[PDB]
């Protein structure tokens, strides 16, 4: 899971 | 609405304390209950929302991936035929999963995004609605798969380009759609180039703005820049 | 029984399936459809059982207990009137739990309990029964609180019977078993010199028997010893 | 929460 917010 | 009865004020101050609780299906229902109210959302507001729902999606998602690594691995051969139980399971999660986008993007149609009349409040739900497709895109095999991801796109689009238009680079709701974005282009896309670009610029133009922020807004700002290189980290 | 037109053991693969997904609730309804099923339960589906409705509960409890301090704190006066929402939401949580607590009570009634014949079986469900009844106490402030601390006092003491007469004293359920009554008598009875009596002669009669077990037995033994020595460092 | 099982 690649970092978003 | 089983909200219905309740005050537009008790349910926002409930979500806070299934926030506090950890309650996060709790939460998720008493911010529907809000915007069912047909009110625009304040800021904090709209924050609530978005946390109530990225954490209840965000742990369908992780069960989704568990079950689907399971299923694929059962499914290469020499495993000996599991039966249909982990395709039954890993479907029951999707659909439910399913039902979940489908509620936070009605409540974005009917009629937050219509009302949203500031940068700032068009941006966030827009950024919601290409967030809520993308997750439907990362469960998507059939006929809908490309307009699943085109309606992520043009959602995503439309905020960008509202976003370049009327808020700073280091606009915190700008640096996180960007981010965000960044990610359907490498994750749902097949397109890291385009991920990895908008990930550079977006990270450049935003240094080059921080010299004009108190030391809050860089505090926040400088957050999000962080989860932007952690990403061309990941990916260069 | 919305789990009636499942297969007894596809119901418990996908319990199994539930567990490595952490998706606790759908884990307790698939153990719970298991159990409706009206065949005995196993060693390790009766474990699946534990673990289910336990993560479940533990986590009504853990919200519970931030509602409740919140509640208390708000009813410190000089903290300006909060309203109902307070009260009204910790009452709505306190409610699922001990909604929770009499399925599982139901389930051991109907008809676990009674088809129990080895000792195994038999403690482990009495300490279960024990176990929802403390969970009912910690909430309960009525009149029928005296009476629910009598019935979670009576299942343990029930199963403490059997497992002293039937299991050697480092058996894990019977370790268990006191760990709890133990806790049971600190924070519910009021009785911390019971609590510490109990923890102290359960630990001190399992170590003496710990040279008879292989060195897996010696781990599972160990490690509820452990948390017996961990209760007593918390308590004097 | 002292430990229970
Ligand atoms: C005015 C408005 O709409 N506010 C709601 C959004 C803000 C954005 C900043 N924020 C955050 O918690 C951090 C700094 C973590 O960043 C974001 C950025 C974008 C999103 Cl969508 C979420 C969080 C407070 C809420
Ligand atoms: C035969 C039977 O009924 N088995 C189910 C219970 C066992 C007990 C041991 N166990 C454990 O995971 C550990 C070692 C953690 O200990 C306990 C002890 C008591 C309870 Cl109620 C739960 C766990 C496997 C399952
Ligand atoms: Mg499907
Ligand atoms: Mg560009
Ligand atoms: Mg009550
Ligand atoms: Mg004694």
């Amino acid at each position: 899971f690649p970092a978003t917010v | 609405g089983a909200m219905g009865s309740m005050e537009r004020a008790s349910l926002i101050q409930k979500a806070k304390l299934a926030e506090q609780a950890e309650r996060y299906e709790d939460m998720a229902a008493f911010m529907k209950g809000a915007v069912e109210k047909g009110e625009e959302l304040s800021c904090e507001e709209r924050n609530l929302l978005s946390v109530a729902y990225k954490n209840v999606v965000g742990g369908q998602r992780a069960a989704w991936r568990v079950l689907s690594s399971i299923e694929q691995k059962s499914n290469e051969e020499g495993s000996e035929e599991k039966g249909p139980e982990v395709r039954e399971y890993r479907e029951k999660v999707e659909t439910e999963l399913q039902g979940v986008c489908d509620t936070v993007l009605g409540l974005l149609d009917s009629h937050l995004i219509k009302e949203a009349g500031d940068a700032e409040s068009r941006v966030f739900y827009l950024k919601m609605k290409g967030d809520y497709y993308r997750y439907l895109a990362e469960v998507a095999t059939g006929d809908d798969k490309k307009r699943i991801i085109d309606s992520a796109r043009s959602a995503y689009q439309e905020a960008m380009d509202i976003s370049k238009k009327e808020m700073p680079p280091t606009n915190p709701i700008r640096l996180g759609l960007a981010l965000n974005f960044s990610v359907f282009h490498y994750e749902i896309a097949n397109s890291p180039e385009e991920a990895i670009s908008l990930a550079k610029t977006t990270f450049d133009e935003a240094m080059a703005d921080l010299h004009t922020l108190s030391e809050d807004s860089y505090k926040d700002s400088t957050l999000i820049m962080q989860l932007l290189r952690d990403n061309l980290t990941l990916w260069t």
